[PDB]
């Protein structure tokens, strides 16, 4: 039995249409601590990892872990029914038949309330392990949303390149190919900011980025970590509530 | 390798050592030193520097651990006057059994200048490689970012065990240039060390006066007395510029093994029983397939599953 | 013959577009009175009520009343070309075979005048008799439309519940069910032109969201629209055109039958 | 049913007929002619498939029907005729399909069409759907014409008033049967002499057949054989008729399986179709509570556009 | 060597949905002098003609005359990936095989860089004679936009009648006609959403409006169009640009 | 005409050889060869089996064939303008003077394969008044026909350079040796021998062969004409380098030739020369062509009357000659200003 006040409705919004079009259904993880979700893609090329941490929230309360069935989709549709100022409150029972989402709207006049339906399901969980990758690139948000978007006009798949002092992401395709180079900056609003260890030249499909992406109104800023062969980590911070972050595979390169 | 410099880690930085199952290095590349895995090698309990190369070489493959064998090149001028007068080994030319094996596996190998793991670390350090593989820690003092130990040394199955460089400065408050003063200080292969000093001490009275010339201005009652004639100055520059690879000019590329040759040489040239050659060879080709796509099943373990508590209608 | 300037064009584009879509065809009842429309949709369960007082246009002039058939559609792709600010000007003759549309920018540099064929309909009328009602909502249009579509995601059918505390709308499906509920903020004047209503007897009736997202396909016409209701009685949601008319959409209940 | 009879009202009361289209049926109940319906089909899985697909058609579009099947029938012309000279297999294999589709059905004491007819005079249905005008003869109110049509076929359904037809030909259901039967009844003979017009006439001022024979008589319009001109003038007017109230028809949700597993399987018939029909049949069911504007406002009548004048 | 540093590159990104639609694919006329760029459609019934003048361009060096074959759509998408604030630049080298599109957004440390793939090309040429026109319109991009939009909603083809008074466009169809009188601005004298008109003798053509809503596309680079038209010649539809240069727009009549 | 020139232009540069459709030539005005059309038209429907009678019978050739074909050609949106020869030049030989070389005459008297008594359509030269009887069917269909002073070849090839239309429609090549920039044979083909139209841009040739009109017309001449006589050793390709070369049937017959090959007799290449410049070609100017609008039953009558054709078709064929001329017809801004050639990219490497 769990439930969670959320002022600040608008985050719930964001990090539903930042995870349903890139995974279907999904278990929410929420006990004490607060409320988490890893889930790969269906092609298990990709995964993303919701963490809402209960200090994050205007009231949480717990008293026995859960794991609810979700068919994001609907969820995502029961959302689009709160209004971006309204005050979101989730509850959901012991041997939850549904899940409850409140909207209390700021200008007390409207009330709105659902149950949805949640089902059998069954995500498998990954153990990420801590790691220091070779080269970390923080920047704006909107900014990578850009890139992935234009790039993928050129080609479908992004070699991003990090040095010291600047990264840079080229795709080519038939009409051509192309670059774009962001320098280090060094005070100002949003800055690019590498801490490379290890240069690095990785290979990624943009058709995942741009589903990334669809986080980027979560935060001002994006970061991005990377090394050799594995793994890229696409991190968007929420708020001082917690995070989102999506780990896409590389593509293979010439090693045969 | 740095007489010590294992625990001392262990101890004083903790942070910067980490052990890790093999399992966990999928999809990394990463390079070995040949000569020192060799003779290691040979010391098992002749055909051990092959039976060993072509196995340790295959669980490494199985995990996806794309390897790089590295050989010694010109030994850099050093006295290790070690004389002989029990398993007493000295690996001399089976090199070329092994290129050849490796060769064979589709397993590709550099030959450095000087010295393997200086090479080696030359590519972790552009990053042309994940990390250096040798039990002999001199490779950190070398500059090497990363070193896992006993990729190889398989000879019981200890844990890989992984050192990051950057945290043993952190930690230890010193830069590259100090900790190859301490590491000199500790018990280098190319040096004799200032004796009665302890590990403990050698790193205070590093980081009170950051140089080994400067300890000995600042110090010296007899009580420590300095080797005869030192070369830490001719070894420190070793450490520090050593002659390596062009990690540029670095091509690596894995091949299929070629069944038919290895049965060939392992099990026609070199007596090897024809059961197990096959059946490692069968092993080999199998994770050889490397997924041209990266799932993330392979780069991370499957915890479980959560299972959508039951529901009260 | 028949002649209407209507300085307020946009009446006309907004109302074309309310009804093209519920209803793709029908007839202007023109008259001294002015301009009314009835029709149903298709299935007979709601009709539209179209009322423009001849008091209401900038000058009026129906000798002999006309009854045009009219392929609403086409209207509705006419009255595309006026500008939200033009002055819309019907025109008919007596046994008029198309309509005369005149748009004329106020800015006076612009002109245009569309001739639009006509054509031949009968269409079943209803009287819907002068009554009295339990409950009427007076509510934001928008807020109105918002709630038909979100609920219309939910349920494909809604339970509208009024009550002297306020209205509660109720939607169930497939993923679950919602239900939105507006009360009546008698917190003296502060927020939102709330909701306001006068009520009888509690009612609770059920509807087919299908079909109010029909009606408030007419929410540009009033910045307010007003539901009324009784028991077992077809819906009424009605937005008021200027002071010269308004739109009256009517629906049937759901026989909750046992 | 009755000869010429159509044609007649359209030609003299066309304001007794309409020409609806099929959705502004919705919410309708209706009673239907089964024999005939099933006959329709056919003229060997038709007898259900169109039971089938039809029935989803009538249901798609909000009418809720009620098939009625004839009992034992009583004496028709040229029913006993060869009689002067001296099966159900398909037809229940329908009666299941029904039942299996949650679709009503009565067992009518003898001929339907006099038992739609009863319904349809007591409000437990909206009109009787045959294709034989029979119906009116017999008291109905309203009768639905090409309600089981096939969807191809666009005709239109054709509905036809009882109480308007009584209102132009000015005269009594009983002076309406005699017509009937002068017109040319499926029960007796009709007479020779009179024609479609002309015997309308003719009852417009004999209130009957028996003032109009002994009126004109010459052996220029002789009265026929056995002319039981009576006994029919009775079957019209008191059929024999399963009470209306006698029961109350539900429409139930239908079988998937259960009816899937005696259709597509047991008649062999492509099952992608008949699955999405059962889905379809389904989905229809949802606004079976949706009543109609009828059910609350008076119809007024009908606003006609003014005609268009020529090429001005 | 070509190289064009253009501070608005607004300017281009329009320039080229103007013709992307109209043309799949152009010549280039670069030059010491500026950039120009004729052709018609497929159909031989329209044609266009860009002018960039050198004057134009915060940096325009060439030397040699330079001919480039284009695939307007696909160098419409290389442009896209640029902000309409961006500063281009237009880079090509001798028997240059691709053209380079440097794209400098004033985030200062942003610097997008494509390499787009020339295509070898012969494009038919026109010559098109200075000459008076009878009847001359100068009026709102805007509404031109909009006339065609609409009555294209009512036929096929247009009737251009123009007066000293004003001019009259006018459609007719399946569902009726429609005609739109423009008064001349006289008293509404404000510069810019101005309907004025020069008249020798009084016009009336006949256009095809598909072939119109083509040229509108180049609505967003004038806040004015101007329509030159006399009898028994094409029309010239005018779009000019900044101070740089024009776009044109020709149209074989009908009858 | 001009032989070996088709091949010739084909094989060398077939860069000005376009294979477009009638489709596309809508809204495009075309001068005809009157003549060359109606032989065509004859001679075609010779299937060398058919019967045969002693007195020649009723040929509907002529009418069936400019009905049907200008009937598509309107529909499509061309507007032709037939036009009928006048009085061939004084240049016998090559062509006239042969009803030598038109001695078939005898050659069909054997009769005895169905491949050979075929050879009957030398003797369909018969052009007679097949033309009176066109003229009425085209007057009836609106079309406008012009009788060219001489050879309908040049006038029509006038018009073109005139302005006054877009392309000259003939089979004949001798149609480029007059300037007409544009030459599209095929056309007055048969809309059931679904024969796409090929285009012959004259400049473009001339930018192939180097040579201007002045010269092309000695490389058809020396080629083989029909207004003059050619050399003798030299044919088709085997003499164009000749003409590239010496370009001038003077500057020619004086360098590089062993004499092995002769000159005609009295040869007259220089006064030929000059009229296949000079054509005794119409004025552009008073042809007002106007387009108008079936006689309806005239034609009929005429067609189906004087001469039975199915009226169940001639109306239905008149009628799908009016659906073509509703509205209004596009006109191409290729009509309106002269092309000026081709701009071409940079060689991309
Ligand atoms: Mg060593
Ligand atoms: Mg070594
Ligand atoms: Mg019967
Ligand atoms: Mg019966």
């Amino acid at each position: 039995m769990f439930e969670a006040r959320l002022v600040q409705g608008s985050i719930l919004k964001k990090v539903l249409e930042a995870l349903k079009d890139l995974i279907n259904e999904a278990c929410w993880d929420i006990s004490s601590s607060g409320v988490n979700l890893q889930s790969m893609d269906s092609s298990h090329v990709s995964l993303v990892q919701l963490t809402l941490r209960s200090e994050g929230f205007d009231t949480y309360r717990c008293d026995r872990n859960l794991a609810m069935g979700v068919n994001l989709t609907s969820m995502s549709k029961i959302l689009k029914c709160a209004g971006n100022e309204d005050i979101i409150t989730l509850r959901a029972e012991d041997n939850a038949d549904t899940l409850a989402l409140v909207f209390e709207a700021p200008n007390q006049e409207k009330v709105s309330d659902y149950e949805m339906k949640l089902m059998d399901l069954d995500v498998e969980q990954l153990g990420i392990p801590e790691q220091e990758y070779s080269c970390v690139v923080k920047m704006p948000s909107g900014e990578f949303a850009r890139i992935c978007r234009d790039l993928s006009h050129i080609g479908d798949a992004v070699v991003i390149s990090c040095a010291k002092d600047g990264v840079k992401f080229s795709a080519s395709g038939e009409l051509g190919n192309g670059n774009i180079k962001l320098s280090q900056t060094s005070k100002e609003e949003e800055a690019v900011t590498i801490e490379m260890n290890e240069p690095v030249q990785l290979t990624f499909a943009l058709r995942y980025l741009n589903f990334f992406t669809k986080a980027t109104p979560l935060s001002s800023t994006v970061t991005l970590s990377m090394s050799a062969d594995v793994p890229l980590v696409v991190e968007y911070k929420i708020a001082d509530m917690g995070h989102l972050k999506y780990y896409l595979a590389p593509k293979i390169e010439d090693e045969e | 390798g740095i007489q010590g410099l294992a625990k001392l880690i262990a101890d004083v930085a903790p942070s910067a050592i980490r052990e890790n199952d093999i399992k966990s290095y999928f999809g990394r590349k990463v390079a070995i030193d040949a000569s020192m895995s060799i003779y290691q090698f040979l010391i098992a309990v002749t055909t051990s520097h092959l039976m060993g190369m072509f196995y340790r070489t295959i669980r490494m493959m199985e995990n996806g651990i794309k390897p790089v064998y590295v050989f010694d090149g010109k030994p850099p001028q050093l006295k290790s006057g070690e004389l002989a007068k029990r398993l007493v080994k000295v690996t001399k030319q089976h090199n070329d059994e092994c290129k050849h094996l490796l060769s064979l596996m589709g397993i590709p190998y550099l030959d450095a200048p000087s010295e393997a793991e200086a090479s080696c670390a030359a590519l972790v350090k552009a990053g042309k490689v994940y990390a250096a593989a040798t039990e002999d820690m001199d490779c950190l003092t070398f500059g090497s970012p990363v070193l896992m130990r006993h990729l190889t040394a398989s000879e019981k199955k200890l844990p890989i065990q992984e050192f990051h460089l950057s945290r043993i400065l952190q930690e230890l408050g010193l830069n590259q240039e100090q900790f190859v003063d301490l590491c000199i200080l500790l018990g280098s292969d190319y040096c004799e060390s200032i004796r009665g000093i302890g590990p403990k001490r050698a790193v205070d009275l590093i980081q009170k006066h950051k140089s080994i010339e400067e300890i000995v201005r600042r110090l010296d009652p007899n009580k420590y007395p300095v080797p005869e004639n030192w070369l830490h100055k001719e070894a420190h520059q070793l450490f520090l510029e050593p002659e390596v690879l062009d990690p540029e000019s670095v091509e690596l590329k894995w091949s299929e093994p070629n069944e038919e040759e290895l049965i060939k040489f392992m099990c026609g040239e070199k007596q090897f029983s024809e059961e197990r050659i096959r059946s490692g060879v069968k092993r080999l080709s199998k994770s050889r397939q490397g997924s041209t796509q990266g799932r993330l099943d392979d780069f991370f373990k499957v915890t479980g599953s959560l299972s959508s508590a039951k529901r009260k209608e």
